[PDB]
């Protein structure tokens, strides 16, 4: 039904990258205001949101770990517990469990996913 | 009066 409330995985303009948030308004012409998990809100899009919750297994993602670093790997498992959602990311032979909002698409990645997933 | 340091990129 409508978009508005739905999770998603969007492209924060100042580096290409996308991040979690949810779609809280249709601001029209293609565009829909966002509010990322890190509680900032801006407008995005169509284009550059995938509609995809949780991002599927199997999918190549970008992981932050807790001290600013950054690495590539892919979605091999999901939890859910106290209402939050984990992804298991695998890099190199070996998994990891990170929160849903450390889970992050390059421009790359995320170009992958827009056939299937985008709003435009 | 906080803002959201996302804003610092704009």
């Amino acid at each position: 039904n409508s978009f508005v409330g739905l999770r998603v995985v969007a492209k924060w303009s100042s580096n290409g990258y996308f991040y979690s948030g949810k779609i809280t308004r249709d601001v029209g012409a293609g565009k829909y205001k966002l509010l990322f998990d890190d509680g900032y809100e801006c407008d995005v899009l169509g284009k550059d949101i995938l509609l995809c919750d949780p991002i599927p297994l199997d999918t190549e993602v970008t992981a932050l770990s807790e001290d600013e670093y950054f690495s590539a790997g892919v979605v091999k498992g999901h939890r859910k517990e106290s209402g939050e959602l984990y992804y298991s990311i695998e890099k190199e032979g070996q998994r990891k469990w990170y929160k849903r909002m450390a889970v992050i698409l390059s421009l790359e990645q995320g170009n992958r996913l827009r056939e299937q997933y985008g709003l435009g | 009066t906080s803002r959201h340091k996302k804003l610092m990129f704009k």
